[PDB]
């Protein structure tokens, strides 16, 4: 028997091994072979309480490639490293979020 | 002159449309309509049905996250009025 | 039981060979070309070499290179080069991709004839896969890999209606197939070899109709068997031949080999000479 | 051991040089444009001028240029053009930019000739590039960050049917590639310099077929070959030729060299004379 | 310091003055259009004539309404024209509106030899300002209240077919400009100004390439530091000729100012000639 320790958790994706950059690219192509708006969001606080967090520039509309949306990410990440970093799916059709997990957490 | 006919491979990727059918479970309205001088009839229809619904001439990154067809007004039929001027 | 020309048997066998060896500072052409006039027995002695030498085989028809997708005829030869790339490293033979009726697929003729961009990049992909044959990449999947080298057979009737850069001595290597006498009685003289006939008997058959395509001799067996079929149709009868060919629960028709004399042999060549003449000769 | 030719060589050197160095007031063109007949050394010349000065090479394909997608080959062009930009800014050398064959990508053929949207993308792109280098963005970003400049080497067979505002003084600078008797027997004489031939012999090669291309000599040299290889397959047999070529657990057949004289240099060049003779015929 | 030939200048002047002029009984062409050859310099001598006349420009770029994701001619063509109109208020100074390439730098072949969907909304857009030059619409936000007329200038190569009846209307008015003899000295002699050239030398120039655009001569102070660049490689070499100059931290590169004569123009003059007739 094992008693379990402690942890606290970001929602989706957040009990898997800390996501490697090969995986966040094959998470970010999904999002695009079904047709979503990929989205940036970055907050200096993770508290299930609140449900905003501020928007990094604008919604992705004219997204090509996986690569653009994680160059987008390194922008917000080199400049807040002590800040909480997202990535969202907006679909259109149905009008909510389909996607959401978290890339980057404050350093040390 | 040198005219040919072709055949041709393929890459592939608002407001008054005449073209469109009511549907049993719409609201239809009749407006009798007068324009200023130098105002074409189908551009004055356009105008009614967009201020009545949404206008949105414009497009907003707020109106992307949403679909444009599924919330909007038309114009379908323009009728003139016998023995009137515009 | 079939002759294969030396001649071409040669030219096939070294220019495949070769690509497959590494000699040393040797400039090897990836595609070999073979042009003549038509009926002369250019794809058939083909298939008879590579069943021979006993070596894999991937085919492109001609009329396949035009599609309504932009640049997706293009993308097809590049697909099918990969397939046959993969073929080598499991089976571990050698193998040949061939493209067949090439003039029909990517050459203009006259200046009134409109074409399209497929046809400028079907030429395009070509010389690429000549240039680089260990780096052939897909559209949408860029890995850094390489591939094992596969040579490249190409038949035509002519090839003056194609690009030019394309055909020349470092690119592709260059085949006219015209047969001589020697040539001629050695194909015939296999065809009719089962038969049984004299030597001298041969040299008269190439000597009465001299100026005449491999397939003349081939065509000709065909019409020396026309007496006994249309027997055989009248004794079963008009009204149900059908119901004995396709989907009969009975044994084949069998039928004796036919009286194969100089003379009939003759006689039966004049007569397909005079329907050649007949369309060649034909006003409006 | 192979020659280039110094007229080739100097070309490339001061075109890719001049786009480094700043120099108030003068404009300078970013494209240079290699043409000429076929096989007469574009594509060859320009990987052994890239070398000698060892710089890295971002290549794009001939046929590469149409998808079935729009906007798709116009995209692929600028994102080749920024990752070589990296490149600068990274390993700390020179980097260019060489797209080959590009007659066949966006030339037009001729009236006849039916084309799509695509092949008007790539030339409005190729005209921006040669307008802003330093501001060059990816279409639907929010980055508007100045990059460095890369030069483009751009190799074909006829510029006449290319677009006609690209082939411009102040955007590109074209380049008419033919060799000399000079040059040739430079070229020639860097083919054979392990075969050994006194100056007078390769002298009279040249002189026997002056209108060739350079392809042409080395399609010969490849040729003295043949029998060997003939003579190596007659005696393993045709049955299992292919089996002791591919997977043959035994040592490799060597070639001894064979004899390289003028005489039978010649025999062999009539040969495919002879060959492309009948062909034209 | 650039020369402007006399004609191009007079009739700039009398198509902008007389539409800004109110003279009763008089019609006025509200669009002018210039077709000539490439690199003619009728871009270059609009900017230069509007500076010495010292009247604001808006400049909209050919490729700007013929790109097939750029957004809408009609819309913008319109929007162009409210904006120039609210300058002259403000700035209280005479504004004018020009197209580059309206029909050219599209990156299509045709250069109007085929129509387009784009080809028919400028066409489209452009008759009826012609028409009604004094109130313009948009699609939201109908005002009433008039706005100034705006002249309107477009250069191009040729005009197409469907302009055919706003110049039979007279609307339109087409300037065909040609270089001359005396035009030639003027440009080139203002080019080379800086330089220090005779007369005599100038006249020698324009008589070496009689037949030539006058972009050709502007290109050939271009190639003066070729020399010194391919006599500067030879002394660092081929080896390392990239790695000094691209990323390292040395003097930058110096260059003598080059010796101007005749005999080295003549000579680059030549090899540019050469050039442009092998690749047509
Ligand atoms: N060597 C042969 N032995 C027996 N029959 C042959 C032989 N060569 C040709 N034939 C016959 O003649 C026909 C000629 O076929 P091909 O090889 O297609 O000629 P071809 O020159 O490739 O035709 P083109 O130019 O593609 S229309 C064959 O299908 C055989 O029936
Ligand atoms: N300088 C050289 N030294 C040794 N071999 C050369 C040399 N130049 C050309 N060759 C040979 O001739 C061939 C010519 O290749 P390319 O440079 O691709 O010709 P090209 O002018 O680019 O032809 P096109 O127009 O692209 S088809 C090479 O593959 C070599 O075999
Ligand atoms: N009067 C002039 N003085 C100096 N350079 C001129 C003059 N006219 C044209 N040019 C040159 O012409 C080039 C631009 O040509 P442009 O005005 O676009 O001509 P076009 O519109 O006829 O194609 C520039 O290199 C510019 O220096
Ligand atoms: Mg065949
Ligand atoms: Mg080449």
């Amino acid at each position: 028997m094992q008693t379990l320790p402690k942890e606290r958790r970001y929602e989706t994706l957040s009990y898997l091994p800390p996501l490697t950059d090969v995986q966040i690219e094959k998470q970010v192509q999904y999002i695009l072979s079904q047709g979503y708006i990929p989205a940036v969001e970055f907050n200096e606080v993770s508290e299930p309480t609140e449900l905003y967090w501020t928007l990094w520039k604008l919604p992705l509309f004219g997204a090509k490639t996986s690569r653009e949306v994680l160059a987008e990410v390194q922008s917000c990440r080199s400049q807040y490293p002590g800040h909480y970093i997202r990535v969202v799916g907006f679909d259109n059709i149905k009008q909510c979020q389909i996607l959401s997990f978290i890339v980057h957490k404050p350093s040390r | 002159s040198y005219a040919q006919t072709k055949t041709q491979t393929k890459s592939g990727y608002t407001y008054y449309t005449p073209d469109y059918t009511p549907k049993d479970t719409d609201i239809l309205a009749a407006f009798r309509v007068t324009p200023q001088p130098g105002v074409p009839f189908e551009e004055a229809a356009a105008a009614v049905a967009a201020e009545s619904s949404t206008g949105t001439w414009t497009t907003v990154w707020t109106d992307l996250l949403t679909d444009l067809d599924r919330y909007k007004g038309r114009c379908y039929d323009i009728e003139p009025v016998p023995g009137e001027d515009n | 039981s079939y002759y294969i020309a030396p001649r071409f048997l040669d030219k096939l066998a070294v220019h495949i060979t070769k690509n497959f060896l590494n000699i040393p500072g040797v400039r090897v052409p990836l595609i070999l070309g073979i042009h003549g006039r038509k009926g002369e027995g250019k794809t058939f002695q083909c298939e008879l070499a590579f069943e021979k030498m006993g070596i894999e085989v991937t085919l492109i028809s001609g009329g396949e290179l035009e599609s309504p997708d932009a640049g997706d005829p293009a993308r097809l030869i590049r697909l099918r080069y990969r397939e046959t790339a993969e073929l080598i490293k499991v089976r571990g033979k050698m193998c040949v991709l061939m493209i067949n009726d090439l003039d029909a697929g990517a050459g203009r003729f006259d200046e009134g004839t409109q074409y399209t961009v497929n046809t400028q990049l079907v030429n395009a992909t070509l010389m690429n896969i000549a240039d680089n044959p260990t780096d052939v990449q897909l559209p949408g999947s860029y890995d850094s890999n390489p591939i094992r080298r596969v040579p490249i057979i190409v038949t035509g009737n002519d090839f003056s209606t194609l690009y030019a850069p394309l055909i020349r001595d470092g690119r592709m290597e260059k085949f006219y197939w015209e047969p001589n006498r020697d040539d001629k009685v050695g194909i015939v003289g296999g065809i009719f070899a089962e038969d049984g006939l004299s030597q001298r008997e041969i040299e008269q058959l190439v000597d009465t109709f001299p100026k005449q395509s491999i397939d003349f001799f081939s065509a000709l067996r065909s019409r020396i068997y026309d007496i006994q079929i249309r027997d055989f149709i009248h004794k079963v009868g008009f009204e149900r031949i059908s119901l004995r060919v396709v989907n009969s629960l009975e044994a084949p028709p069998e039928f004796k080999k036919p009286d194969f004399s100089l003379a009939h042999l003759i006689e039966s060549g004049n007569l397909v000479l005079g329907e050649q003449q007949r369309v060649d000769n034909s006003q409006l």
